[PDB]
């Protein structure tokens, strides 16, 4: 998550060598979607990821406190002059070239320093496991070596599908399958 | 978050301590994250974030 | 119309009239449970508010 | 049109700019970026270097814990020549003297007994409370004392502050240095970064004086435009356009914004390539050419394997 | 020869629409011997034109002026006499959309044929005793030079 | 805890200039020019010494 | 199982047909995770949370 | 400042990518009225819309009329009305 | 963007394109000719999506005909003041419209209205066509084409240069915010129904 | 973006 | 133990063929792509990794004229093998260059 309560799960760790390089020589850190900005809205990423590269060009420490900046002195128009005072876009884009092909992106890519937070959010194969000795189906429970429930609305939808057999394999092949002996008089 | 919660691990005996090798402070913090002085216990990295829609695994709230 | 125009009438109420007929829910489809989930999928959407 | 080999070899010139230790920077006129993205992606992960693999612990009694210690060590870079050693056949734990090398980080931390009054001061407190890689002992196996002088088989930075003790706190562990590429673990890179950036143009199609060149001298970075007095007026010229930074500052400027025609020239990178230290940084480029001449040769191997004819 | 059509513009108005695409813009031209129009997008990064500008314009079925075959296939590694090499601008793209101003009159005084180079669309509305030739998805290539006196 | 031996976006050797950033900190420097007379050029890596917090001074004060 | 065998995909709660799906599979190196593309994450109304 | 399509956020919006035209005059325009339950948020028992105001005060702003975007902040009046809204339909969701 | 009328391929990108799109199609690629022959060989992007479509359509089957309307309308690509040009209605030659022959795209720009889940689009015509594996290639192809075109040659991103507001427009929205500080009391009277007194 | 020292 | 397979598109036809590289990525592939598409004797060229779990490529060589599609793969690897000596030889006697000249300055 960054500092703006928008969460990204780690997908993919992508080579070094694959990433967009920048003009400066820099590989980034974390992609970011531009997708998780038109629904969500949050502004104050932007402004901090300006802000945390016009802090890291030049040693300083910026204030980010709420109800600070007003409309006639915006929080875009004043790190807008600090990126512009260190060489940098007034807009915090940088030109990035692509690390995929060889050669330069057409559209000009805002970059800067987020500080991400990694939160405790941590991150079942069967086959011939442990029956019960009622109801020799597996078991289940909360625990190791158990099965795992087809369930009742399963059943709704795959007799919804048609698959008359898919539902017999998963539901009588698979478990408690016995062979039964009955008098037929 | 997963951040840096204590300095005495090894008189405290806790079921989880979550912590994080290296954290850093932020650059771009608030007044009150120095009025009650948090780099004692700092929770996150900086990270050079670009937004680009580059590779195809990066939609849908991942990254 | 300037362009081809390679089928007529005929032709044309043919195709309509056979994908009709194709378009015939086939024996065995079990539309009761396609009833009865069309009917309780949106119920969960249903929001009070 | 198609590949001339003569049309190559009369336009591609390769110009050196700086070269110091540890850092290169050279122009490549007339290669494509499908040739030019190649090198920079051998030097990043197919460069191989020696780089520290297992690390076998007695008491590391210190508060770096054991696992982060081993992973500091890794990406500590040695000094030695890694085309002398070759790549470790899986599986075993004990190298030869041709596949891995040795060192030893044995330090234990004491108080000073001497000229300790009223002081606080770590360096008058205690004797070894900064492990450092000055530390590292290389303990050489087989035959490798011969191979290389007294001096040569090395961590490179000697200034690397790999742990902090206080007195009774004791690290014991013993290194075993690998081959490897640098995309198998990034602790095998063996560049800082390197890249590349096409030269930028700037065309003034306007002559700009007055007041307006100073205000064009200071959109772009300094040293690009240059504003020079012709006769009591400040006419703006450009000088060296590789000092740019392409920060496209002068398309906000309104009335300035359609006299400089501000695009790269195609064809003309820029390398910087920054070494680590394990090897010299115009020997990484050399043995980044030569690498790619290997993967074309061992698919020249396989044809000529597959069609006997 | 497999000229289709061949008459001598004048740019007369650059997109009065608005929808201003970036390297295309759009030439309502009028020609000066018949009472023809013209609807016209080229590339300006490659070929560019200002209003007032005159030029030739030729809307070819086939580039191979002798033997004539039109096999619709470009291959840069064949150099053959052809008769895109005389102009500066060859475009190649269907006719989509045919459609007059008729009144239940077969082949009325105006009729507009609707090319589509690619994405880049044009339109040639005249009288139709000129434009036999085009059919709905003919492929027609354009060529075009400009010429100033 | 202690400082990174690489950088983390790109892996210059920043680990050999912690001792020598804080001499320069005493020394009346700016950290703007602490940063720029060692060597660290891009700002991926001026921002792992700049935001770096030692915590292995309050964290050696639990000594045995 | 192969790069063409078929696992029958289901998550829980299923409300509607399309909600237990059989995709083919492909077996791909040193993972941990499932991996569906973003077609099919409308269907079985997932979040990739 | 930059149009479609040259504008990114024009492009998701307008191509049906995410958001809509809703959200991106919120960014780059006012937030416009605040309605708390259908309606302009609650005045306290003595008249004051909040504290920050006169009681029974017949400026807009009083009653929650935002008109500040989020391209350049939200004073703390129109942040607390903001919040009392966001709120609303979060205990909504969360109840039923 | 790819769609779009702007784009210009040249033959080495889209023969990259073209086979990004594509993974071990068995046969030949039915590849095109280009939009614009001289000066220079430039392809368009409607036609890398069209190379697309002729290739992933089976081999004896022919290509679909279709048209129809996108999600961007025609009052989103105005930047200028419209002027009305006399024997010309500006939605003949507009981007609004989908107007695909034989397979091949001829006008308009693909959206969420003809490859995303809404109805009566590209990727539902080749459905109620062609079938389901078909029309499962076109949106995988279709993904792969559009990643590819945003790792190579025209990354996507999110400024702060494309939510701004230009400062005439911006004079335009402080002097509307000061008139709406005197709304106060004018309308309390109408909602109490008391005189001007 | 220092010049080069091996001229054209 | 091998590493490169080649896929024939319906058999018979050896004018398309899918060489399936193994352990490679965008470094060889993207230089071997532009050097047979600078063969006026390829109608298509295009390469495209696996998935990146994978680290083998595809490259799609056909040709027109009938040539068989191995004669411009060849070619293609020999005269980037010829390109990268020349880079080579010219690198390391501009270096030279360098290093002379900041001897023979004010040394
Ligand atoms: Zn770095």
């Amino acid at each position: 998550a960054s500092r703006h309560g928008q969460k990204g799960i780690l997908s993919r760790l992508w080579p070094a060598e694959d990433m967009p390089f920048t003009e400066s020589g820099m590989v980034p850190d974390i992609l970011f979607n531009p997708h998780g900005f038109p629904s969500r809205m949050t502004i104050g990423m932007l402004i901090e990821s300006m802000a945390g590269k016009s802090a890291a060009l030049h040693g300083l420490c910026h204030d980010a406190t709420p109800f600070i900046f007003s409309e006639e002195n915006s929080a875009l128009e004043y790190f807008g002059e600090m990126l512009k005072a260190a060489g940098y876009n007034f807009y915090g884009t940088e030109r990035l070239y692509s690390g995929i092909s060889g050669l330069e992106l057409e559209a000009d890519i805002f970059i800067g320093v987020v500080y991400y937070q990694r939160l405790r959010h941590m991150v079942q194969v069967r086959t011939t496991g442990a029956r019960d000795r009622v109801t020799n189906q597996p078991i289940g429970g909360r625990n190791v070596q158990g099965g795992i429930r087809f369930g009742e609305m399963e059943r709704d939808a795959l007799l919804a599908h048609g698959t008359s057999f898919l539902l017999h394999d998963r539901l009588f092949n698979c478990s408690d399958r016995s062979v039964a002996h009955v008098c037929v008089k | 978050t997963m951040g840096f919660p204590l300095l005495t691990y090894q008189d405290r005996s806790d079921n989880k301590l979550y912590r994080l090798q290296t954290p850093q402070s932020p650059l771009v913090r608030p007044s009150m994250y120095d009025y009650y002085d948090m780099d004692n216990y700092p929770i996150g990295t900086n990270a050079i974030v670009a937004v680009i829609s580059y590779t195809g695994y990066d939609m849908e709230d991942a990254m | 119309s300037y362009e081809k125009s390679e089928l007529s009438l005929d032709r044309l109420r043919t195709l309509l009239q056979l994908k009709w007929q194709r378009s015939l829910c086939e024996p065995g489809e079990a539309v009761g449970l396609l009833a009865a989930q069309s009917i309780g999928e949106p119920s969960t959407q249903m929001t009070l508010n | 049109d198609a590949w001339d080999q003569d049309r190559f070899e009369k336009n591609f010139r390769v110009d050196v700019v700086h070269m110091d230790e540890n850092s290169l920077e050279f122009d490549m006129v007339g290669i494509d970026a499908a040739i030019a993205n190649a090198f920079r992606r051998i030097l990043l992960a197919e460069v191989p270097t020696m780089a520290v693999e297992k690390v076998l612990v007695y008491n590391n009694t210190s508060i770096v814990q054991d696992e982060i210690l081993a992973h500091r060590l890794g990406l500590i870079p040695i000094h030695a020549d890694p085309r002398l050693f070759e790549y470790r056949n899986q599986g075993d734990e004990e190298g030869t003297e041709i596949d891995t090398l040795q060192f030893r980080l044995q330090v234990r931390c004491t108080r000073n007994p001497h000229a300790a009054k009223d002081s606080s001061d770590p360096n008058e407190l205690y004797v070894n409370h900064k492990v450092y890689t000055r530390h590292m002992t290389w303990i050489p196996l087989g035959n490798q004392a011969d191979l290389f002088p007294e001096g040569t088989i090395r961590p490179v930075h000697d200034d690397i502050l790999i742990a902090q003790l206080r007195p009774g706190q004791e690290i014991d562990l013993l290194m075993h240095c690998v081959k490897g590429i640098g995309k198998d673990h990034a602790k095998f890179s063996p560049v800082a970064t390197a890249s590349y950036r096409l030269l930028p143009d700037i065309t003034l199609l306007e002559p700009v004086e007055g007041e307006a060149a100073e205000e064009l001298s200071r959109c772009f970075s300094p040293g690009v435009i240059e504003v020079q007095e012709v006769q009591g007026k400040k006419v703006a010229r450009v000088a060296n356009p590789r000092l740019d930074t392409f920060s496209r500052e002068i398309f906000r400027n309104e009335k300035l914004k359609k006299v400089v025609r501000l695009a790269r020239v195609r064809d003309h990178y820029i390398f910087s390539v920054e070494s680590t230290g394990v090897l010299p940084p115009d020997v990484l480029v050399s043995e980044a050419i030569k690498v790619l001449m290997g993967k074309c040769r061992r698919f020249l191997d396989e044809l000529d394997a597959v069609q006997m004819d | 020869a497999g000229i289709l059509f061949e008459d001598i513009f004048d740019v007369k108005d650059i997109d009065p629409e608005g929808k201003k695409f970036d390297r295309v813009s759009r030439l309502h031209c009028e020609s000066e011997s018949f009472k023809m129009d013209l609807i016209l997008d080229v590339n300006i990064q490659i070929y560019p034109v200002d209003l007032g500008d005159k030029f030739r314009l030729v809307i070819a079925s086939t580039l191979y002026e002798d033997g004539t075959l039109d096999d619709g296939e470009y291959n840069p590694t064949d150099d053959r006499p052809s008769r895109a090499d005389q102009f500066e601008y060859v475009m190649y793209g269907k006719v989509y959309r045919i459609e007059g101003d008729e009144t239940s009159t077969e082949a009325a005084t105006r009729l507009s044929a609707y090319v589509s180079y690619g994405g880049l669309l044009m339109r040639l509305q005249g009288d139709a005793n000129n434009l036999h030739g085009f059919e709905v998805d003919s492929r027609v290539y354009l060529l075009m030079k400009k010429l100033a006196f | 805890m202690i400082i990174p031996v690489r950088c983390f976006t790109c892996g210059k050797i920043v680990g050999n200039k912690w001792e020598a950033y804080l001499g320069l900190l005493q020394a009346e420097y700016t950290e703007g020019d602490a940063l720029d007379a060692l060597g660290l050029k891009r700002y991926c890596c001026r921002r792992m010494l700049l935001a770096h917090v030692d915590l292995i001074e309050k964290l050696l004060n639990y000594a045995p | 199982v192969k790069n063409g065998d078929i696992l029958l995909l289901n998550r829980q709660p299923t409300l509607h047909r399309p909600s237990i799906q059989a995709h083919r599979a492909r077996i791909l190196p040193e993972e941990k995770v499932l991996r569906l593309h973003y077609a099919n994450c409308k269907a079985y109304n997932a979040d990739f949370d | 400042h930059r149009q479609f399509p040259e504008n990114s956020l024009q492009m998701m919006v307008q191509s049906g990518a995410k958001g809509s035209t809703v959200n991106t005059m919120q960014i780059s325009c006012l937030l416009g009225q605040i309605e708390l339950e259908g309606r302009r948020p609650p005045l306290m028992a003595s008249g004051k819309s909040l504290p920050c105001f006169e009681p029974y005060e017949f400026t807009p702003r009083a009653g929650g009329f935002v008109t500040g975007r989020f391209l350049t902040g939200i004073k703390p009046p129109e942040f607390f009305f903001h919040c009392m809204a966001g709120r609303e339909g979060l205990v909504d969701t969360a109840v039923k | 963007s790819m769609t779009t009328r702007g784009c210009f391929f040249t033959r080495e990108h889209y023969m990259e394109l073209v086979y990004r799109g594509l993974t071990d199609k068995v046969g030949r690629v039915k590849l095109l000719s280009p939009s614009i022959l001289k000066p220079f060989p430039l392809w368009t992007g409607k036609q890398v999506v069209s190379t697309l479509l002729i290739n992933i359509i089976p081999e004896d089957h022919i290509p679909l005909n279709l048209s129809g309307k996108a999600k961007i309308t025609g009052k989103a690509w105005v930047k200028e003041t419209p002027r009305s040009v006399p024997g010309f209605n500006p939605d003949s030659m507009c981007e609004s419209q989908v107007i695909i022959r034989e397979g091949e795209l001829l006008c308009g720009v693909l959206d969420k209205a003809h490859y995303g889940s809404s109805a009566y689009g590209l990727v539902h015509c080749c459905y109620e066509i062609y079938g389901g594996e078909t029309s499962g290639k076109v949106l995988t192809c279709l993904a792969r084409l559009f990643t590819a075109y945003l790792q190579l040659y025209r990354g996507f991103t999110l400024g702060v240069e494309d939510i701004l507001v230009k400062p005439k427009a911006d004079v335009k929205r402080q002097r509307i915010i000061e008139e709406s500080t005197h709304c106060g009391p004018q309308a309390v009277r109408a909602a109490l129904n008391l005189p001007e007194a | 973006g220092n010049p080069p020292v091996t001229g054209p | 133990k091998t590493a490169l397979e080649m896929v024939q598109a319906a058999g018979t036809d050896r004018h398309c063929v899918t060489f399936v590289l193994h352990e490679e990525d965008h470094t060889l592939g993207n230089s071997l792509r532009y050097m047979i598409m600078k063969n006026p004797e390829v109608e298509f060229c295009g390469y495209t990794t696996t998935h990146p779990s994978e680290s083998k490529i595809n490259l799609r060589i056909q040709t027109r004229g009938t040539l068989p599609a191995v004669e411009p793969f060849q070619r293609g690897l020999n005269e980037l093998m010829n390109v990268c000596q020349h880079v080579l030889d010219k690198f390391e006697a501009s270096i030279k260059d360098y290093k002379d000249q900041k001897a023979s300055r004010n040394e």
